[PDB]
């Protein structure tokens, strides 16, 4: 008795393993994170997290892609050397788990996600894709 | 920061017990 | 929408065997040799 | 103990009832600690015969361990890891892993 | 007329059927349809015996000291759990044997 | 104030315009499909569907792409050749527009979706995934 759940939370790629993939998170208002491997990993994993604004040539079309800084919460015990929000697949992660994760600060229309430097080797193994909550119109 | 799994994959579990030792 | 209806004139006998647990072994004894 | 020549390590409920009696009697009462999995695989034990060293012949061994001065408890180091560790093959108790204790 | 009430018979063999289909699914309910067997889920803890080698074979076998640890090894904290199984196993466990022929 | 929907939701790839991959459901209860459009389509692009079976081999692994059976109701007066259970996402649809799809009733453990024969070169341009519901494990 499944209900047709593509007329709400609707997903979109973000990350097919090696091609980043701006979705537009305007007309939604929350917004998760899954990561799942289609095989297993070598190393630690890390993914940077970057927005874009209306590039003026197009309000529907996304600009440059601006980095995002992480906003630290209460009862810190670290922060980022720079303060840009990234997260990070640990090693040992078996490919039949998915993995959750969601930005608690939202900024620009189009989220992105992009392999961190040093770490593009396992991105290819990676996949990782967004769902939302809401219409709003 | 919040991680699951598919399969139960708990099937290998093989208890062991004290043979004949004398 | 004739329906049938048919049963056997000779039965058959049934057969079976009663394999039953084996001798007691040990898998592993202390004093043993090479 | 020795096995096929080579001597892994093990334990015997002879080692037990050695232990438990070595305690010097004038102390006075000393209970003991183990783990559930080490009285498990000690009423588990079965001689050469096929016999149960203890309960023959009712497919479980349960005496109240109260009148056997036996405390139990689950979170001492367990020597059988996970319940996998009795040792006959690459299952050895690897030598240096608590067992039990006693004590007034 | 057919003096034989069909209607009770039909009412009786419903229920059952209804009754034993209703215990088949809960036991090995297949996922789509068949409320979820606790048997398929396979996310208890499962424990398998490791073989004998009955004059070079490593012939799998089952016998009661593997029982008697499955029985215990219960950790006692969760209080009280019941066993089930086969009658089969009942009497096959009935009928071992030890090296020397006693039951 | 964007919930961690990760969980409570999750959700995979199922066709990158590429290549299909079955996404293991039988964990779930109920679930659907959300496609997208990157770029404009030429005619009607009709795809198959399919449900997996474990294979004898390995539980936790997909056998073949059985035929997913289309189902009828009420007012289901336009059944296909026999019933296959098998979509379509119709031509005049722009990029940036997502559609919902579902199947009424579940079989096996997993699905997949596959380009229909002769929508192949239209498939190249969609993407297509699968998103979860509630389920208890």
């Amino acid at each position: 008795m499944n209900f047709n759940v593509g007329v709400d939370f609707p997903s979109f790629i973000a990350w097919d393993g090696e091609e980043s993939f701006p979705v537009k998170v305007d007309g939604f208002n929350q917004f998760g994170f899954t990561f799942k491997t289609i095989a297993a990993l070598t190393a630690a994993t890390t993914f940077n997290i970057f927005y874009h604004e209306p590039s003026d040539a197009d309000p529907c079309v996304p600009g440059p892609a601006i980095r995002v800084p992480e906003v630290p919460f209460c009862d810190t015990v670290l922060l980022s050397e720079d303060g840009l929000a990234a997260v990070t697949l640990p090693e040992t992660v078996t490919p039949d788990s998915f993995c959750a994760g969601t930005v608690p600060c939202m900024n620009g229309q189009w989220i992105s996600i992009a392999p961190a430097t040093g770490s593009e080797t396992n991105a290819a193994n990676v996949q990782i894709t967004v769902t939302m909550k809401g219409a709003t119109r | 920061m919040d991680c699951r799994n598919l399969c139960g994959a708990a099937a290998p579990s093989r208890l062991v017990q004290p043979g004949c030792f004398i | 929408m004739v329906k049938l209806n048919c049963r056997p004139l000779c039965q058959a006998p049934t057969a079976s065997r009663l394999v039953s647990p084996p001798c007691f072994i040990c898998r592993g004894v202390a004093p043993s040799a090479p | 103990v020795d096995v096929n020549g080579t001597s892994t390590p093990a334990f015997l409920a002879q080692d037990w009832r050695r232990f438990v009696t070595s305690f010097p009697a004038e102390y006075g009462e000393a209970r003991s600690v183990m783990h559930q999995n080490v009285f498990g695989y000690l009423a588990a034990m079965v001689d050469a015969n096929g016999r149960f060293l203890f309960g023959d012949g009712d497919l479980t061994f349960t005496p109240d361990l109260v009148r056997e001065r036996i405390r139990i408890s689950n979170c001492l180091p367990d020597p059988t890891e996970g319940n996998t560790k009795g040792g006959t093959g690459q299952d050895a108790f690897a030598a240096g892993s608590f067992v039990a204790a006693q004590a007034a | 007329e057919a003096n034989y009430d069909f209607l009770s018979f039909m009412i009786g063999a419903a229920q059952r059927s209804h009754r034993i289909n209703r215990n088949q699914a809960l036991m090995i309910g297949k996922g789509v349809n068949e409320p979820k067997g606790w048997l398929t889920e396979n996310c208890f803890p499962v424990f398998q015996t490791l073989p004998v080698d009955v004059n070079g074979t490593s012939t799998p076998a089952f016998l009661a000291q593997d029982w008697r640890r499955f029985v215990t090894s219960f950790p006692a904290e969760y209080g009280e759990a019941r066993s089930v199984m086969h009658q089969n196993v009942f009497g096959y466990l009935a009928a071992m044997v030890d090296a020397n022929g006693r039951f």
